[PDB]
């Protein structure tokens, strides 16, 4: 885990949720030095010093620290969109003592993700710099629609909790929302609403639903579908 | 500030000092983090030497990157949203007057008849281009009608735009510069008279109304026979307005303005 902080230095290369997954690596690092710093205050004068009973006292991170040393070997890359097929090939195996500690990986391997994908239903400006997204906004040429399509969705990085269908539902959303900023209109489909709502959704996310809601995140984007295609 | 408090709660255990070197092992890698990220912040600042709105759109660069760990995430926001309140508060001190104010040039826009103001390449917004031009001419039109007089208010009375909607904030920048040019046209429709000027001018110059002109051209062919001499020019301006109430003129002060050239 040492050597994967030392590795983690980058300005923010290729991947966004690259290093976002070291954070939480370095997240549940920090959790096993307050492990370490209740055993040093059995040590001095302020029980017994024997291994017979501190061998049960890391026996318990034996369980921590061994599913991270899983996590770590899944991925040598730092490349994002197949990190999120990554956890949720983790998140797939039952027994929640881990499946929890996979489930806090899937919703920040997720968050990078995500936040890609609304702003991109809501406002539309572009900020990819190496494609963390399976979406890569402008990779070819600017030119006049003949229906042309830009955004290709890259089935090398596609995020396992988002199926087939969606993949190519997030394409015609974002298809439809380039095609309202070259209508002479730079207006949010049909409404100021569209702000309200990523709001909204933002502060619930930091507070509350850590765990993504991949049942409940295609309900209201098909909800978002369905006006900004009749305000079209 | 928070820091330095978590030092001195510990060094109260250090009087019962038990405290291991991996106890203190936990504690630095999470504020190893809180410390690489700003000194890696202030490594690009030695290597850029950048300032103003160069400043804002590279914090807005480090908002992009610094996305996957929430809380390297968290201070990348709050270091833009912490450049950007100085930043859009002289955008905001120069949309009431126009009060145009630099100890270092923070904002982009210098003071120049000239119509000069000119943004810069030096410093962009955290946006594009676009809501520097946008914000530009914002600044021109409200300057016409300070020449006129000190009368306009921004129409919220106070602007904000540390806030995480931003593009909305420079649509309602955007109604706002419209609004300026509908208080301009204004003061084109009340005073100014900008439809009749262009109406005395311009057909009337390739020619309108000829009666004004075939009265002067009867005093083309007694005098343009010859280049004009040093009596001459002070007889064609006496033509000029001899043939302006022979035809009958319905508007004096705006046929005065016609000049002859040598």
């Amino acid at each position: 885990i040492k050597k994967y902080t030392d590795q983690r230095s980058l300005d923010r290369a290729f991947g966004l949720v690259g290093q976002s997954f070291c954070a939480a690596l370095h997240q549940e690092l920090k959790e096993y030095y307050r492990l370490l710093s209740v055993l040093h205050s059995q040590l001095q004068v302020e029980s017994s010093l024997t291994l017979r009973r501190l061998l049960v006292w890391t026996f318990d991170p034996k369980i921590r620290l061994k599913t991270l040393a899983a996590l770590v070997d899944h991925c040598q890359g730092r490349k994002g969109g197949e990190l999120a097929s990554a956890v949720h090939a983790y998140t797939k195996t039952g027994d929640p003592y881990m499946r929890s500690l996979v489930q806090h990986i899937l919703g920040l391997v997720a968050y990078p993700i995500l936040n890609f994908l609304y702003r991109w239903i809501y406002d539309g400006e572009l900020e990819d710099t190496y494609h963390e997204f399976f979406v890569a906004s402008d990779p070819v040429v600017k030119t006049d629609r003949l229906w042309h399509d830009k955004y290709s969705l890259r089935k090398s990085m596609i995020p396992s909790f988002m199926t087939m269908d969606q993949s190519r539902k997030v394409l015609l959303i974002g298809k439809s929302i380039n095609f309202l900023h070259q209508v002479c209109h730079d207006q949010t489909p049909a409404s100021k609403a569209m702000a309200v709502g990523k709001s909204a959704e933002s502060p619930k996310d930091a507070a509350e639903l850590f765990t993504d809601l991949e049942n409940a995140f295609q309900t209201k984007i098909d909800a978002a579908y369905f006006d900004t295609s009749k305000y079209l | 500030k928070e820091y330095m408090i978590l030092i001195s709660q510990l060094e109260h255990l250090q009087r019962q000092g038990l405290l291991s070197l991996q106890k203190l092992w936990f504690y630095i890698q999470p504020t190893l983090r809180t410390m690489e990220v700003l000194a890696s912040i202030a490594t690009s600042l030695n290597k850029g030497e950048c300032f103003g709105g160069a400043t804002l759109s590279l914090l807005h660069d480090r908002t992009f990157g610094y996305t996957g760990d929430s809380q390297a995430q968290e201070l990348c926001l709050y270091l833009t949203k912490a450049a950007s309140a100085p930043y859009f508060d002289i955008l905001e001190r120069w949309i009431y007057r126009g009060i145009i104010n630099d100890p270092y040039s923070e904002f982009m826009v210098e003071e120049h008849w000239d119509q000069r103001y000119t943004i810069v390449q030096q410093q962009i917004p955290s946006f594009l281009q676009k809501v520097a031009d946008k914000i530009l001419s914002t600044g021109k039109y409200l300057n016409v009608v300070r020449e006129c007089g000190h009368d306009v208010t921004c129409p919220d009375a106070k602007e904000i735009t540390y806030t995480l909607k931003e593009q909305a904030y420079v649509e309602r920048i955007e109604k706002a510069y419209n609004y300026a040019s509908k208080v301009l046209l204004d003061f084109l429709m009340e005073e100014e008279e900008l439809v009749a000027h262009l109406r005395s001018i311009k057909h009337y110059f390739l020619m309108d109304q000829g009666d004004f002109f075939v009265h002067f051209m009867d005093l083309t062919e007694e005098e343009l026979k010859k280049p004009v001499d040093d009596i001459i020019p002070t007889r064609l301006e006496a033509l000029l307005e001899l043939a302006l109430r022979m035809s009958t003129a319905n508007t004096d002060p705006f046929k005065d303005d016609l000049k002859i050239e040598l």
